[PDB]
């Protein structure tokens, strides 16, 4: 699945090293993981929960926190922020 | 993107 991230998502991807405009969904998830971990956004004692109200990720996703157990919810938040091209 | 026990396990080797 090939996607074109919208400006805020693109900015977050590039902030962890990405240098292009079109990505696979695998790449988008990879870079978002790198972003979450470098920014230390997951709770050290409840590690499936991401806290993002003090981060651009929270602006992107429109939530102050989320769980990585919630796959459908996360896909929705990501898809809102890109255009799928195939 | 399949082990959801923790953010590092969800991303490791993915």
């Amino acid at each position: 699945t090939l996607v074109r991230p919208k400006p805020l998502l693109l900015k977050l991807l590039k902030s962890v090293g990405a240098q292009k405009d079109t990505y696979t969904m695998k790449e988008v998830l990879f870079y978002l993981g790198q972003y979450i971990m470098t920014k230390r956004l997951y709770d050290e004692k409840q590690q499936h929960i991401v806290y993002c109200s003090n981060d651009l990720l929270g602006d992107l996703f429109g939530v102050p926190s989320f769980s990585v157990k919630e796959h459908r919810k996360i896909y929705t938040m990501i898809y809102r922020n890109l255009v799928v091209v195939n | 993107f399949s082990d959801s026990s923790s953010v590092p396990n969800f991303f490791r080797n993915c």
